[PDB]
């Protein structure tokens, strides 16, 4: 079984300048029967070098690949809005296993999430259960920390985060962490925080609020 | 014969077998994508030979069939687990080289959905997420719909029956413990329409035939 | 047999020694009499799995009479579609004046005995017993 | 090099299977035979089998009772050898014939893996001691009550191997086996060198390193 | 349908002759493409056989020049030119011309140096084996030629029989020599009642026989 690391896992570049990723091996890839695929989000992969060098039908010219033995390198010759995605190198044998891909994302200036938070419903309170939404929206860059407390107290376990993907307009990340107890357990206590940490945000932002 | 088609989504139990049809040539293959993972290479098939290798992983459990006049590739997975909820595609080779199978995939299908779960369909519950005027950042207020407790994959939002869209973002659908899906999405705001504009939120789940227009409301 | 190590370079579709798999497309069969599947393998090497893609990959089809030794001698078809042999027969592997040895390809790599007819056969060569299929006329 | 499994005591009726592994950890193109050698017989060949391919043969005489097995990705054959009998007990050894086939021999074989068949029960072996006269001095080990076959006896660790003689073993009335082993230093060192005997016995999984002292 | 001969069965020889083993089959081992498949091997004690000679004439790697093939058809013929003290163990002819490969009955190969007398010792029983319900004394016989050794026990002088176990080496490939080891396993209940253990030692190179005891017991 061959294993194809690829390097770097995030590619932060702008429109305009040149991209070069690696494709690193472990095993020699037969003769040049590697390829290259970019995946945009929401759609079926798509072939864009095919044999180490040869370009599919209908690729541009910019895109080109190159390297040989347990090195390749796929390379962008100018960066366009259109070829920010995933990229994938797939190879000769048996295995015929793929790499993990590597994200182009748009480098943008580091903006500061606006810090939202939602407390349960009461149609929701209703049958049993108690959700605590917190949003995060517009931010750059995609890590992001948010810390639920309770009380202020630092949960930890009961809570699940969301991502979208990289916005086209501003290329902004957005962050959704849901908070779930129970009606007894939402009703035992009065203060509910959403504490947040991002490198646009020189001291963290708290917004919480009162049952009430 | 410009593009292929392939099977629509299905949703089946651990223990059990799904099969994918691929309707359009030469070496067929197959890959899957786990949400938010890397592909995983399948077999590949041969309509000139009519039989098909596979990869180590699941080889035991992989069986391609195809159909004879019209091109049908098949596609059946035995013994499914909760590992195996992935999108899966299947692919012609163009342009063969000297070797038959060695060459790459150019044109894939449109993707078929296989949820292995032992959750039953369920509609949602759909609840709002109510603004606050004093959470506004420069005067832009958020509020949004809650959709909870629904399985399978997927569901539409739409916001005023599609009247508002900009400042809208639904987040992709996270997979609670009890094995239903939980999705929220949100929209952007002046402070001063929240008052005397209408906001609805349009939830539409077509495997359980459940659509559901929410008020949300300060 | 493995279609891992199976050859397949089809375009535009005496000594047996040793054959570079670039030329050969469909499985290499040899006779016993019994029938036997080689895969494609390295020079002197374990047995690769690339479909005859890489260009070190043969077929290491070293002879010698079957009573004790190798198959009596392989069949197989090339990269044009023509079929190649090598070794001596039990042209085709024949067992007898009129009966050719029955495998899976052998309506691909000979057509001409498409209308023969198929028994089940028994030939001693040397002192082990081998069951094998013929196909007749 | 051909490695190969250990000693095994299989009561009658049961099976055995014997492995051989090549150094190189990869098969190649070799047809790989089994011989083995009854006690008190010539050697026998058993069977051929062709990894590379897949192609077994047997002999007439184990046809039905033997059968030769080789997995890939482990580098590793197999040799199932059903419905044993008190005749069967021998050294099998695994040979490597040439891919061309038989007939021109073996050119490597295998280290020979002895299997003992019998009713009576595996026992572990108990060392005692020869306490140190044609001009050199004598210094033993002695090894006494083991079941079954073999036994290897290094002096030092592998470090002393001039001047050692393992004796083979002798069958007791007890249905026990027994071998010495005993070497010849000079006297001038009987004071300033140790010597101590490592006693290995497979079956027993028991490894015992008793040393002897002039007394 | 086939069978091999092997003569003689055991040719003893002196150091630095010549010696040779005759391989007698039934068949031709010609074979169909005209390749005579007749091996030689050579098996020494405790090693398995490896291989000298692949083909009637033809020599393997890493053999010296002594050893050479002769013969066609039936008849076969390993001779060595020069027989050094390496060369000893069973030689074996193996026929790949004819299915099943046998091999054949064996030669075993013994060198005729002579005249060397053993070195005798003895061991008393250890303690730990007092210990235990049996206790076993040790008669040792070290580098001596002929084979042929008569070992007798003397319990407090007396004659002993049906309890003693020898043990023969092989023929050591470094100076031709042989090691004998005797062992008397009695009770220690029966060993208590004696006080002198002796073990006679008769030999050809021993004009008279040597004896080893000690006293304490
Ligand atoms: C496949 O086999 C065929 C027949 O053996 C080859 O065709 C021959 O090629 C040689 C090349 O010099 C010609 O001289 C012969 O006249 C051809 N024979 C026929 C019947 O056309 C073919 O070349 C082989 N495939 C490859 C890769 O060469
Ligand atoms: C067939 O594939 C194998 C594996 O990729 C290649 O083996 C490598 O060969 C190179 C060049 O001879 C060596 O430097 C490597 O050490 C080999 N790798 C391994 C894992 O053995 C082989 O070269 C390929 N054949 C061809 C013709 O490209
Ligand atoms: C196979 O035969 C060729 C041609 O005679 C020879 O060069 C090669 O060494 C042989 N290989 C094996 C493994 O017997």
């Amino acid at each position: 079984e061959i294993v194809l690391t690829q390097s770097p896992g995030i590619l932060s570049l702008s429109p305009g300048e040149r991209a070069t990723l690696s494709c690193r091996a472990s095993r020699t890839i037969s003769r040049t029967h590697l390829a290259w695929y970019q995946q945009k989000p929401g759609q079926a992969p798509r072939l864009l070098i095919y044999g180490v060098s040869s370009r599919a039908i209908g690729i541009p010219d910019r895109f080109s690949g190159s390297g040989s033995g347990a090195d390749f390198t796929l390379t962008i010759s100018r960066l366009e809005p259109e070829d920010f995605a995933v990229y994938y190198c797939h190879q000769g044998n048996s295995p015929q296993t793929f790499g993990q891909g590597t994200k182009l994302e748009i480098k943008r200036t580091v903006a500061a999430p606006s810090v939202f938070i939602f407390p349960p419903s009461d149609e929701q309170l209703k049958s049993g259960t108690a959700s605590v939404v917190c949003l995060l929206n517009n931010f750059y860059p995609r890590e992001a920390k948010v810390q639920w407390k309770v009380d202020n107290a630092l949960q930890s376990g009961n809570s699940q985060e969301s991502v979208t993907e990289q916005d086209s307009k501003d290329s902004t990340y957005s962050l959704s962490s849901t908070l779930t107890l129970s009606k007894a357990d939402y009703e035992k206590h009065k203060v509910y925080a959403c504490e947040v940490t991002h490198q646009g945000l020189s001291s963290p932002v708290t917004k919480s609020f009162n049952r009430g | 014969q410009l593009q292929l088609v392939q099977s629509g989504a299905e949703v089946r139990k651990p223990g059990s077998s799904v099969k994918v049809s691929c309707k359009a040539g030469e070496v067929i293959s197959w890959v899957r994508q786990a949400p938010g993972e890397g592909l995983e290479w399948l077999g590949v098939f041969i309509p000139m030979f009519g039989i098909a290798d596979y990869a180590q992983k699941f080889h035991g459990r992989v069986t391609i069939s195809a159909d004879r006049t019209t091109s049908t590739t098949y596609m059946e997975l035995s013994s499914l687990r909760s590992e195996d909820t992935a999108i899966y595609y299947c692919a012609k080779v163009l342009q063969v080289g000297r070797n038959l199978v060695v060459r790459p995939l150019d044109l894939w299908g449109q993707g078929t959905l296989v949820t292995v779960s032992s959750a039953s369909t369920k509609g949602p519950s759909v609840f709002p997420l109510a603004p606050s005027s004093k959470s506004t950042s420069g005067g832009t207020a958020a509020l949004g719909c809650l959709v909870k407790d629904y399985f399978p994959e997927p569901v539409t939002v739409s916001w005023n029956s599609g009247a508002l869209t900009s400042g809208v973002h639904t987040f992709p659908a996270v997979l609670q413990s009890s094995g239903l899906y939980s999705l929220s999405s949100v929209v952007t705001v002046p402070s001063s329409s929240l008052g005397t504009q209408t906001y609805i939120c349009n939830v539409n789940h077509k495997p359980s035939n459940t659509k559901v227009d929410k008020k949300v409301e300060p | 047999w493995h279609i891992n190590s199976t050859a397949l370079n089809c375009n535009e579709s005496r000594p047996c020694g040793i054959v570079p798999a670039k030329s050969v497309c469909g499985p290499v069969y040899c006779f016993t009499p019994s029938p036997v599947v080689v895969g494609t393998t390295d020079r002197s090497g374990a047995p690769t799995y690339s479909w005859g893609a890489n260009d070190t990959d043969v077929f290491v089809l070293n002879n010698t009479r079957p009573p004790l030794g190798n198959w009596f001698g392989c069949t197989w078809m090339n990269s044009t579609g023509f079929t190649k042999v090598c070794g001596a027969p039990p042209s085709g592997p024949w067992i007898t004046p009129r009966c050719m040895v029955d495998y899976p390809y052998r309506l691909w790599h000979y057509p001409c005995t498409i209308n023969y007819t198929i028994f089940k056969v028994r030939m001693y060569v040397g002192g082990v017993e081998h069951r094998l299929e013929a196909a007749c006329n």
